DNA sequence: GCATCCGTGAGTCGAGGGTAATAAGCAGGGATTCGCCCGGGTGTCAACTCTTTTTTT
């Protein structure tokens, strides 16, 4: 390896278009991936009703299908106050709800 | 934040805010100027000479 | 991993490495080890050949 | 108009001297840091030439 003006000028241009530093010194030749590091650091500068289109507020959202097949829609029916509908809203969440602690 | 902020400054009126490590209570900027490192006794008014 | 990551950073009340802490918890276990099940208590000497590192990082 | 609940106070000088606990792991890439060495500016010395105050003639 060298270190002569051009082999400074190309490290920087090569440092600062844009390249992997570990093939920076391949591409130089003779330089190893140490020597580069640290003159660059040395030198500084480094089915439902509904699609998924059209589902409006206050309607079902529980997903029917697989999302990556042909047809997959929801619900879409009467389901305010709640993300899923009153059908399936006891059996998304834990049926029988019973838990308590101290406090 | 809000409550390291106002605990900050008094650290008497929020819950006291104690070390892991030690079993004393922090001295915050408000408490050191009180009666420990205050102008009462400590600094202004008696020092050694 | 999250509340392990943090609270070597903050906690500490100094600038620690990851690395640093990981090495201190695995001395201070393999002590603990050779403490309870070899004799009265290990030497740094032993410390080094038992972990495989130089005596200068190990003291 | 009264009854219930949350802040301040407590003297002053002296002695006495240090403290203490929990504890994953490994793969990728960079920023940091310690050894050697050429080196150019700072010192420390052999060694060649004007001036002159007398000390000698
Ligand atoms: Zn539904």
């Amino acid at each position: 390896m060298s270190w002569t003006d051009e082999r400074v000028s190309t490290l920087k241009k090569l440092w600062l278009d844009g390249l992997s530093a570990s093939q920076i010194a391949k591409q130089l030749g003779g330089v190893t991936r140490n020597a580069v590091i640290g003159k660059v650091h040395r030198l500084g500068l480094s089915p439902g009703s509904a699609t998924v289109l059209t589902l409006g507020a206050h309607m079902c959202k529980w997903p029917i299908g697989d999302p990556s097949s042909e047809g997959f829609t929801f619900c879409g029916r009467r389901s305010s106050e709640g993300p899923y509908c009153v059908e399936h809203a006891r059996v998304a969440y834990q049926p029988q709800q019973t838990k308590k602690k101290s406090g | 934040l809000q409550e390291s902020v106002d605990a900050l400054f008094d650290n008497g009126r929020r819950g006291r805010v104690i070390t892991g490590a030690n079993k004393r209570p922090l001295k915050s900027l408000a408490d050191m100027l009180k009666g420990k490192q205050g102008r009462f006794r400590q600094n202004l008014l008696g020092k050694r000479v | 991993q999250a509340i392990t990551r943090s609270i070597a950073d903050q906690a500490r009340t100094i600038r620690i490495p990851v690395h640093m802490i990981e090495t201190i918890n695995k001395i201070v276990r393999t002590s603990r080890q050779m403490l309870h099940e070899i004799g009265r208590e290990p030497t740094p000497e032993e410390l080094a050949e038992k972990l495989a590192m130089p005596l200068e990082k190990v003291r």
